């Protein structure tokens, strides 16, 4: 028998679920045919309508004590939760539900995490994350977005051999992922040392790959793995390595609130 | 009559709810809602022009990078920016590479398992299975071997009792016409088919810095720097490495994919018949390839009331025809606003007031091409290359009609696109055509390094006063997207994004027109009302994105 | 009666050449001749006893990881240190992962084109050919259109005129037996060896920290920071990642090389009659699991005579016995002493003569156990672990006589692996076996790791006075290894190593008694004398390493 | 459609060099000799041995004269009137001076023969030489490392191929793309360097931290290489240092196989 999750999109753009179909190890096929059983994911589930909803019913009982819920997408509370309704039913109404049955509970991706991109500017739909909804329950937070689809898995997968999370920082996040500044391990820090910058895209210094922080680089108030995990397990995969500035995806008040452009705090 | 509802839908992009009444065993009348709102149009105004694509793309990640670089063509166009050609060769691979892992995901992922019963494949014979496509496909992994490796995963998934993604399918539903050896091989497909779509978002992450949403773009151009002979950057080494993924595409499409296509067609001729979802239909060219924002490798147009030879081709981005005809409405939307809005003057005003059959019962918009419903996406984009004369598409078209009826000894004629599978094989055709797009643009990128062009980025000003107004037309994997900004005293002032399945999924509009998804199920025989699959499958083959139509 | 010279002999690592004496068109004696040296034993010498590890692992590239494990394994033993097991869980992973690479390389990449001719393989049914391996693999890329596909990437090659590689060889040379489609099963599968090699290698690079040529290694254990919660060292996504590629490598292994390897002698059962290189053999016990350097996951032992029932074991890497057994005579070879040394009092003093038949031949020393010849290597290993009643041994070969046995209606016996063919069979089985190893040591790593142990490392000591002795035994994929190191003052005083291919390519030696490759040639058919694929086939299934052998 | 050729001839060479060619991807070994060059000689992969393939050499240089790229990996020996390698009864520095005269390209592959490198360290028993000091009137491009990442091989050769001429060098020759800048002026763990954060001994609480290998003696300041951002074996995240052990300078000349791993380096 395998390890059963029940993942809920509640205002998710679905890119947290695309990340897993990136990973390699294990990769989608592998995870959900060895090792886990995932009973509930409305993006790949053969049954819909009342057919799935049953099932969602039938595994929240079977395995109540026993499954990983994870979460991805920010939860809407204006206006009585009516911003996101799945078979007629506020979301958060949903996420409730499951939560009181659950082993462990995962928010990946920045929505899930903080409220991300749907909670930033006047916020429309009063969006917010995963613990906010949650209050009473650790809620493991993976944030990017979406993440490197194995800052989830192997999270999973640590819950799955070891029986407990990875540690976490005073976020909840896993410090294997999120431990350290994107700054304070950048291969470009030499050249910020030495005040060799990029002024604009195509410049001499670009095309030399000099430090982006004066392109708005966020790296030096972002927690994440981007620069050494990487991206896509290709090698040498990362926004900054490609040449653009990190936006602070990851990082609550940085990405989606400050501008591409805007410079970063450097401690 | 009796009254259904199917909530979730799954197996597509995001929140969606499908009511139909049925009368005697047929959908006489439907009902698509959209049923979460982020307000994503909100959230990027007040903003710098220049951030507006990395919090739009968010949109979607499935359909990751279209609404990034539709973002950047509207700025672009507000602000009057030629974009580098370099630049274009580079969005133009990054948007075929993940439009190709896209397209083989809906057909395999997304849409198979309406199609095939997995409970079937495991009474079939491997080696009558790999002999059935003798002389049909060249593909190297249709051997008995793969498909009993294939079939044993299959019983070992059963026999744990655990079956997760596959409980509680429609195995056994009388509209499961697949013989065991085809369920089978089509299994063995939907494994083989996610080595393929990794491979093409490989290419997508070399270029884009990583796949979901991508961090190279910029108003302007690009952010990938050019030096062949730089350390850590995009060197010839890079380009390389992206065209050893690029060659690794063909091979799945051409032999399997393609292949697959014309034999669910040859099992499920019925399905050639039904799901028409409108008369009308639009494209907008795509792969800009000159210095000026045009020269696209893929044609566009609009075609009224199914008439081919009477179409309009759209050459440009700046097509006042086309931006001048485009319009959405909320009379029966969960917005304040209902007569109908010329996008740079949208609005989106929340209006919430639960559901209602003759009243408001989404979250979708409602888009109309001078007042008239339209569908868009890859039987748009077929049909009008078709009505175009484009050789490549006819071509391509008929190698799939070649395999039809050599299993059928029938043909197929234009109005059978008009159809749940006629939308498939669009959307085949499109996946195959992009190879060919790839291997053109990375050669182009190529030879034009070697001439001394390194230029991938033109830093643009912004006036910080006047108002100004730009749109950005794409192609997407859906259809035809736009993006529209205005800009005032030096920010967002509006924005507006209409989607491709805004135009597919919109509810009944300001003159009470019913939409594609609405209009597609009337006449759809529905045998067991507790299971309705047959409503799902002519869902499905409009490839919804509710993330992507509601936004 | 005539003299033939094969220089260079090509498809091996290094520079070699063989001459033989024919008479009555068969080889009647025969010379080994390695003809390239660099001094690495005297390039080491006079340096800290921690530094040597990464010099000479540079004695061979294509047994990487081999020398560097043998060079801490000495310095270990001078030092009395016990290695931490986690670095013996690892460096077995990079071990046993190498060797795969190793010998999968060596029967494809080196040996196939001696038995296979490619030319033949144009003429192939590839239908019949996927026929014929039906109850015989359950490969999943055996199919007739892999066949058809390999079949015109040969046909387009020759098409071009440029052979390049190919060009040249022996095709339809008379000891050519395969049928055309076996030749074209075997380009096939030399080409999908390609991709398995690779993952073989992934394994090795991500414990390494690249291939080939490790950097993770210390005297004291390994440079790995075990830690599952940290950022940037060997945590539970990397250990994850090591794993998808330890997967990866079974089902090649065991489903077409192994299979081939059955193939190759049913088709050439003569070949199970000739080249036994000597009638003793010698291999060492390895993997190491405990906290004191042994406790072996495979044994070692002497066997003289071929008297496998009165084999003596070799359990510990500190046997006395082993250890003053072997001594190295340099009476044929172009060095200045020439009476038997002991290792830890050996000399490499170089004395160039050229040729001479009855004199100086090579830069290859003759080692010899207690005054005997002795062959090393995969032969060896196979023969002492069924000595042992090794029932892991004992059941994959007995796999591959099954499939011989189907093919053929004859049995194998071990009387028969004493041959040019037994020790491909011998190489086969220790790669299949190699596969368990893999799966063992991870999941060891996994489950020590989990109980709380991250040690890698125990910082050492040298003291400034005294001599010390150490010799660090490895089982590489040529065979038996060893490096032996004395420290006088702080400072590497004398090393030499004393390496498998030596022992078997070795000239005659202080008593005029003749090495295992000279030994194997005698009684060798030859057909054409001008073109000696007979003397190859035979020197190929030792798998000369001559840059080991002379180092 | 024809495709262009190369002579690889090794002399005191470990075919570590050749065996990079086995992990490459962009393009992987059996895509370089079937499409992208036409491989004629070559001794660890050839069909013919002996008499044959010295024809099949011949007759390659001689039809390809000015057309192919020559490739020489390993160092070559001088001393003793170049014994200390003899291919086919001569001298490797006489076959390769033979197969410099009509090369239209010469590539040194490894630091073995691009300065000497491990065969030419300590004593030098073999007086073993580079490349480019056994043809000093020709231009000999340097792709050094022990051995180099196989891309920094492969993509000089495509520069040529495609662009017709070699990548841009430096001073030593060697190509801008992988060699132009210091590991340590392009590492992940210089934030770490800056801040005095430095792993003592392996298996520390710093070193398990991924801290910076300067005090274990890594080579980074004193190493040009692409080591920290190509890193190897194209999965991401694979070189020494990323693995946790210094950089030993294997890519300088003067630095690898001549100062102690944990010996410092100097900084700029
Ligand atoms: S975190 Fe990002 S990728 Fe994940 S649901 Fe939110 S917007 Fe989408
Ligand atoms: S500012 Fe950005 S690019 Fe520069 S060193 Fe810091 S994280 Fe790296
Ligand atoms: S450079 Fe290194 S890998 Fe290449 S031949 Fe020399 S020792 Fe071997
Ligand atoms: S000393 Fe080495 S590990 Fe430290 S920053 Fe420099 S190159 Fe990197
Ligand atoms: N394709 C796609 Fe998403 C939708 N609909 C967009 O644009
Ligand atoms: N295997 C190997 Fe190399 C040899 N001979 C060593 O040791
Ligand atoms: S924008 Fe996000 S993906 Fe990493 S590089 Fe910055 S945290
Ligand atoms: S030892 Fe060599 S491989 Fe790179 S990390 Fe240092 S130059
Ligand atoms: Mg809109
Ligand atoms: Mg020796
Ligand atoms: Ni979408
Ligand atoms: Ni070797």
């Amino acid at each position: 028998q395998r390890p059963p999750v029940i993942w809920i999109g509640a205002q998710e753009c679905t890119g947290c679920t695309e990340s897993l179909l990136r990973a390699t190890h294990p990769t989608v096929e592998n995870l959900v045919l060895e090792t886990i059983s995932l009973e509930y994911h409305e993006v790949l589930s053969a049954a819909f309508g009342h057919q799935v909803e049953e099932n969602k019913h039938n595994a929240l009982e079977k395995y109540k004590g026993q499954y990983v819920l994870v979460v991805d997408g920010s939860i809407p509370l204006k206006d009585n939760g009516i911003y996101c309704m799945v078979a007629g039913e506020p979301i958060v109404d949903h996420i409730r539900k499951a939560a009181e049955g659950a082993a462990a509970i995962i928010a990946i991706g920045s929505c899930s995490a903080w409220g991300g991109v749907a909670a930033a500017g006047v916020n429309p739909t009063g969006a917010v994350s995963l613990q906010e909804v949650l209050p009473g329950k650790t809620v493991i937070n993976i944030p990017g977005c979406p993440p490197n689809p194995h800052n989830f898995l192997a999270t999973v997968a640590h819950i799955i051999t070891y029986g407990k999370p990875p540690k976490l920082d005073d976020k909840n996040r896993p410090t294997f992922a999120y431990g350290r500044l994107i700054h304070e391990h950048c291969e470009r820090r030499p050249h910020f040392d030495a005040g060799r910058f990029a002024k604009e895209f195509g410049d001499e210094g670009h095309r030399e790959g000099w430090c982006l922080y004066h392109l708005g680089c966020k790296g030096p108030e972002t927690y994440g793995n981007c620069s050494t995990l990487q991206f896509c397990d290709v090698g040498g995969v990362w926004p900054v390595a490609i040449g653009h500035p990190c936006y602070g995806c990851n990082e609550e008040g940085i990405g989606f609130h400050k501008g591409i452009h805007q410079l970063a705090n450097v401690e | 009559s009796q009254r259904i509802t199917i909530d979730p839908v799954t197996r597509i992009q995001g929140h969606l709810r499908i009511d139909c009444e049925i009368e005697n065993g047929v959908v006489s009348k439907a009902w698509a809602s959209g049923t979460m709102w982020r307000g994503m149009e909100e959230i990027v105004k007040n903003r710098d022009p220049r951030d507006a694509w990395m919090i739009v793309q968010r949109i979607c990640g499935v359909c990751t990078t279209t609404h990034a670089l539709s973002s950047v063509r509207a700025a672009e166009s507000a602000l009057n920016i030629d974009v580098p050609v370099n630049a274009q060769y580079i969005r133009n691979i990054i948007l075929a590479a993940h439009t190709t892992h896209d397209h083989i995901v809906h057909f395999y992922q997304l849409s198979a398992l309406d199609w095939v019963d997995i409970t079937s494949a495991l009474q079939a014979d491997p080696t009558k299975a790999s002999e059935m496509l003798k002389g049909v496909s060249t593909w190297h992994l249709n051997s008995p071997e793969e498909f009993t490796k294939v079939q044993n995963k299959i019983k070992d998934l059963v026999a744990s009792g655990q079956l997760g993604i596959f409980a509680n399918g429609y195995w056994g539903h009388p509209a499961m016409k697949l013989p065991p050896e085809v369920n089978l091989i089509a299994v063995a497909h939907y494994l083989q088919a996610l080595e393929c779509q990794r491979d093409a978002n490989r290419v997508v992450a070399l270029l884009g810095g990583k796949t979901p949403h991508i961090q190279n773009l910029a108003v302007g151009g690009v952010a990938n720097p050019i030096n062949l002979d730089g350390l850590g950057v995009l060197n010839l080494e890079r380009l390389m490495y992206i065209k050893s993924f690029i060659d690794k595409l063909s091979d799945f499409v051409e032999q399997v994919y393609k292949v697959d296509t014309a034999v669910i067609a040859a099992f499920y001729p019925e399905w050639l018949t039904r799901g028409k979802g409108a008369v009308n239909y639009l494209s907008v060219p795509e792969f800009p390839t000159d210095s000026k924002n045009g020269s696209f490798l893929f044609p566009g147009g609009y075609i009224e009331n199914a008439d081919l030879s009477s179409y309009r081709p759209i050459t440009s981005h700046s097509d006042e025809y086309l931006i001048k005809g485009i319009q959405e409405s909320a009379k029966h939307s969960w917005y304040k606003d209902e007569a109908p809005q010329a996008p740079w003057e949208g609005t989106t005003i929340p209006a919430y007031d639960g559901w209602s059959d003759d009243g408001k019962y989404s979250w979708v918009k409602s888009p109309t091409f001078y007042g008239k419903t339209v569908e868009v996406g890859p039987l748009a984009n077929m049909l009008v290359k078709l009505a175009a004369g484009r050789e490549s598409t006819q071509n391509k078209l008929n190698e799939i009609v070649a395999i039809y009826q050599k299993l059928t000894g029938n043909t197929l004629e234009v109005a059978q696109l008009h159809s749940t599978l006629g939308r498939i094989i669009g959307r085949t055709v499109h996946c195959c055509e992009l190879q060919d797009i790839l291997q053109n643009q990375y050669s182009a990128l190529i030879t034009n390094i070697g001439k001394g062009d390194h230029t991938t980025f033109v830093k643009p000003n912004i006036p910080a006063t006047g108002e100004f107004k730009g749109v950005g037309f794409l192609e997407a994997p859906r259809g035809m997207l736009s993006h529209w900004m205005v800009i005032k005293d030096g920010i967002i002032s509006n924005y507006q994004a209409v989607v491709p399945s805004t135009w597919n999924s919109g509810p009944r509009n300001f003159n009470d027109d019913v939409g594609p998804y609405e209009q597609s199920l009337v006449g759809t025989p529905v045998a067991d009302p507790n299971k309705p699959l047959e409503v799902v499958r002519t869902i499905h083959s409009f490839d919804p994105c509710m993330a992507c139509a509601v936004h």
